[PDB]
């Protein structure tokens, strides 16, 4: 058996292409810190308590400070993240409706 | 009823003849370790603060309500 | 003497003291369907019913093709005999104990057993015989020129049951003097 | 929680001890544990689960014993509880799921007593009072009994037939309904799993079709046999002694000393088999099912006679074939006499012998039997997963129906029963007061379970349901005589509102509520009696 390969010009990388890693994978990674701070938004969501790099305990309603204390890798869930960021700086509240 | 289960009474034969005599007898009655039995706490001189129990259940509160607000545990490594 | 059986299911109310005798094994039914023998005479073997060998090495050697099916005709027969003098003696219900020695109850005199109605109870430990003897006021029985309506039991019912889908083995009433006296109690419950 | 120290005054080996406060929690939680898993599957709007088995391979199933048969149990008492899981479905076949939760909360809550101050000894009698109360009202709020429609339709709901449960009710009741037998001079039961279940992965669930005979999941071993004989009075000889050729019986030897006997010897080891399968033939039979083997050398024997005969047969299979058609099971045939005799009054006679092919698969249907009815059930769907579940929420349907007809009585289900011992029970709780009160008290609400969990996987809330469900039950103790006019009970689920469940066609059978709670018991309160627990470490 055994399989060839497709191309070697980098050092050891990863593509996702033809929108799969946007028009499917994205979308769902995304669902899944979108299903977070659903139920955080309004006077009846729920608090979240969220443990950091060092230990110190944090629990907030707020998106973008929820947000601001996780680890993330995903890019395309990094865009809407940062977005929750433009909001708390440039208006402070909203940020729940930003994501 | 835990003053009782430390000190080995009968947890509930005191605790139901204090709600009883509770509703009758007023407000001072409670746990008077002297006897093994209920009693008024003004002549026993069982005596403390306001602060200590406003700011108990103020704080036992801001603790339950806080805990229950939470849906969610996030961890990092 | 006072025999304590086990069985899985229900629950500690759901146990009996038997007026008779209780049995671990069951009613055999790989051959007919005999379980629930009625006015019964329980017999009780020490020996084998098989097409067996004397205790020393031996072989049927064959010469003739006209040897073979004659060999089958005693073979037959032999095991026929023996089914022959247990309903002789008239009794519907057998008891048979360990046959690790050699030979068990043959699949062939089992048929023979089935269609003669008499109910066969198979691999009885050797200790169980003291109790079953006094218990069912029967003479244990050694040779079959040594079975007699003599040494037969008289009971009367023998049925086995099915509880919680297991079956035990029933012998409710005893005709006959008990000069040995003998208990059995049914033990039931829920969890092991 | 802190991992208790062992002591230093006494020596045990490869083997710990935790004490007193220690050990009943720990109970009370691996009880929990094992209970908790199987809440999610309980009432009608509850679901099923995947069990992977490590390979991938894996089973979907709601019923309960199944699932907890197949979770990797470690704890004592979570054992003792899937020990009484299966106890159940061998006693009831249904109701596994709920025994389960019960007995949990019974632990639980009487914990909760001895967590407080309350001895053990004296809620375990309160427990004994409440339960020789609660049997007692179950029979007097029995209902003896078309009804059995209902009663198989109920074990189809929380389950995956119960979307088509009217089909798979009619089916349940008539394949039961159709093996009726007496035993032990006069017991009419209804054979526990005669109803032969085979599932082939094709067709629709709807297209799954009853068998008027019985279903063999054989074929006709030789392919130049009929795969079909049909008509009026077929005859079938249901055999047990293999048709092949013979080593010397057993302690047979040969010594060939003039051979020209190689030849005779050697031909005459055909003849025996040959002289038995002419035996057969000639006494009229059609269509041979053996439990054992058939030679090639007799195969050519039926082939060339037309004698559809099938070869290595389940004995399971082939004496409720004996029980059915009006056949004997064959053993061996030897007479009064030595001679080796097969008379034709041996046979069964049926309607028709087909082999029948589904889904890239044939098996014979042994059709229209003529001593007694006789019921299969051939199921359809999916895949094998999908297969396999429906014909263990059949076994639990059939199983349902069977005790109905064993016992003359059933129960308006719907956790109306147990709603009804919840306020039952706290009202007769005065009668003895003391100590003993709060036990009966922590019982009859520790029947709350069954109503309130089955409201919670609704997702929605279930107080609203729950309290308002127990005002019912609690204006049946204070309705008059002839005021009855009152009295009414039971709960829906799909809708969300209290309904009359007797009307409505929400039937549990009798013992399924008695051997229910009767074992739950026996359960916690040999859990309650464990003070300490010693565990030694394997050989
Ligand atoms: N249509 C229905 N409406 C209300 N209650 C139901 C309905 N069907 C079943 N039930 C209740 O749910 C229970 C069925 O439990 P189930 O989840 O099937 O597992 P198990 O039968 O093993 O406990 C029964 O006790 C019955 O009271
Ligand atoms: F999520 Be917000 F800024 F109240
Ligand atoms: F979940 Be069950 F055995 F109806
Ligand atoms: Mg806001
Ligand atoms: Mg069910």
């Amino acid at each position: 058996p055994q399989n060839p390969n497709a191309g070697l010009f980098k050092q050891g990388y990863n593509s996702y292409s033809n929108a799969d890693g946007q028009i499917i994978k994205s979308i769902a990674a995304i669902r899944e810190l979108h299903q977070m701070c659903l139920t955080s938004m309004g006077p009846c969501g729920r608090n979240k308590i969220i443990v950091n790099h060092l230990g110190k305990i944090i629990i907030t309603n707020d998106a973008a400070t929820m947000l601001r204390e996780l680890d993330i890798v995903h890019p395309a869930v990094k865009v809407l993240v940062m977005a929750t960021e433009q909001q708390k700086i440039d208006m402070g509240d909203g940020t729940n409706l930003v994501m | 009823r835990q003053l009782c289960e430390n000190a080995g009474f009968d947890a509930i034969e005191i605790l139901n003849k204090l709600r009883l005599a509770h509703s009758k007898g007023e407000k001072w009655y409670g746990v008077v370790f002297e006897t093994e039995n209920i009693g008024d706490n003004f002549a026993k001189f069982v005596w403390e603060p306001a602060l200590v129990k406003i700011n108990a259940l103020n704080s036992a509160t801001e603790a339950t309500n806080l805990i229950l607000s939470v849906d969610e545990t996030i961890t990092n490594k | 003497d006072i025999r304590l059986v086990k069985k899985v299911g229900g629950t500690i109310d759901d146990t009996e003291m038997i007026d008779g005798v209780v049995l671990t094994q069951t009613a055999i039914k790989s051959a007919g369907g005999p379980t629930r023998k009625e006015k019964a005479k329980i017999g009780l073997i020490q020996f084998q019913i098989s097409p067996p060998k004397p205790d020393t090495e031996n072989n049927i050697i064959v010469n003739d093709y006209r040897q073979m099916d004659k060999i089958l005709k005693e073979e037959r027969a032999y095991l026929l005999n023996i089914c022959k003098k247990i309903k002789k003696a008239k009794c519907n219900v057998l008891l048979i104990q360990k046959s690790i020695l050699r030979d068990a109850v043959n699949d062939l005199a089992l048929h023979f057993l089935s269609k003669l109605n008499i109910m066969v109870v198979k691999d009885i430990e050797r200790e169980e015989i003291e109790f079953l003897s006094k218990g069912l006021g029967c003479k244990p029985i050694a040779d079959i020129e040594l079975f007699t309506e003599d040494r037969l039991d008289s009971a009367d019912l023998v049925e086995e049951i099915d509880s919680d889908g297991s079956k035990i083995v029933r012998v409710t009433g005893i005709r006959n003097n008990n000069a040995r006296p003998t208990v059995s109690v049914v033990i039931r419950g829920a969890n092991n | 929680q802190l991992f208790n120290n062992s002591r230093s005054d006494t020596l045990f080996l490869g083997g710990e001890k935790i004490s007193g406060d220690d050990i009943r929690n720990q109970n009370v939680l691996a009880t929990m544990a094992v209970a908790n898993v199987v809440k999610s599957s309980l009432g009608p709007v509850g679901l099923d689960k995947m069990l992977v088995d490590d390979i991938g391979d894996f089973t979907v199933t709601n019923d309960g014993a199944t699932i907890l048969s197949l979770l990797d149990v470690q704890h004592p008492a979570g054992k003792i509880l899937v020990e009484l899981a299966q106890q159940q479905d061998r006693e009831i076949g249904d109701g596994t799921t709920s025994v389960v939760i019960i007995a949990s909360e019974l632990l639980k809550r009487a914990n909760e007593l001895v967590k407080n101050k309350i001895h053990p000894t004296t809620i375990i009698t309160g427990f004994r009072v409440a339960l020789r109360e609660a049997i007692r009202f179950i029979n007097e709020v029995l209902s003896t009994s078309e009804t059995l429609i209902n009663i198989a339709k109920t074990s189809m709901s929380s389950k995956i037939i119960g979307a088509d449960s009217d089909f798979f009710s009619n089916m349940v009741v008539d394949a039961l309904l159709a093996v009726k037998t007496q035993n032990s001079k006069g017991e009419i039961k209804y054979p526990v799993k005669a109803v032969n279940v085979l599932k082939a992965h094709g067709k629709s669930a709807t297209e799954s079709l009853l068998v008027p005979g019985y279903a063999l999941n054989c074929t006709v071993a030789s392919q130049a046999m009929p795969k079909r004989i049909a008509g009026g009075n077929v005859k079938i000889a249901c055999l047990d002694l293999n048709l092949q050729k013979a080593r010397m019986a057993m302690g047979v030897q040969i010594n060939i000393d003039d051979p020209e006997q190689l030849e005779q010897i050697r031909k005459r080891e055909a003849g025996i088999v040959l002289e038995r399968v002419k035996k057969i033939i000639d006494a009229g039979a059609q269509v041979v099912l053996t439990t054992k083997g058939i030679d090639d050398l007799c195969l050519k024997e039926f082939v060339e006679a037309k004698i559809m005969g099938v070869r290595r047969c389940k004995k399971e299979d082939l004496r409720r074939i004996a029980r059915a058609t009006g056949a004997t099971l064959v053993s061996s045939m030897s007479n009064l006499e030595g001679e080796e005799t097969f008379e034709s009054s041996y046979l069964g006679l049926c309607d028709e012998v087909v082999q029948a092919k589904f889904s890239d698969d044939e098996c014979i249907l042994i059709k229209g039997t003529s001593k007694h009815s006789s019921s299969s059930i051939i199921l359809r769907g999916a895949n094998d997963y999908s297969l396999d579940e429906m014909e263990r929420s059949l076994h639990d349907s059939l199983s349902v129906v069977k005790r109905t007809l064993e016992s003359g009585n059933v129960v308006p289900g719907g956790g109306c029963v147990e709603a009804a011992l919840n306020i039952y029970l706290d009202n007769f709780a005065t009668t003895v007061g003391s100590r003993e009160q709060l036990a009966i008290a922590e019982f009859a609400a520790a029947l709350l379970i069954i109503p309130k969990t089955l409201a919670v996987n609704a997702a929605k809330d279930s107080s609203e349901l729950v309290a308002k469900l127990r005002s019912y039950h609690a204006a049946s103790q204070m309705a008059k005589p002839e005021d009855r006019s009152y009295r009414n009970y039971g709960l829906d689920l799909i809708r969300g509102k209290i309904v009359d469940e007797i009307h409505a066609g929400v039937l549990e059978p009798t013992i399924s509520k008695v051997k229910s709670l009767k074992s739950a018991l026996e359960a916690c309160v040999a859990i309650l009696r464990i003070d300490t627990m010693i565990t030694v470490d394997p050989e």
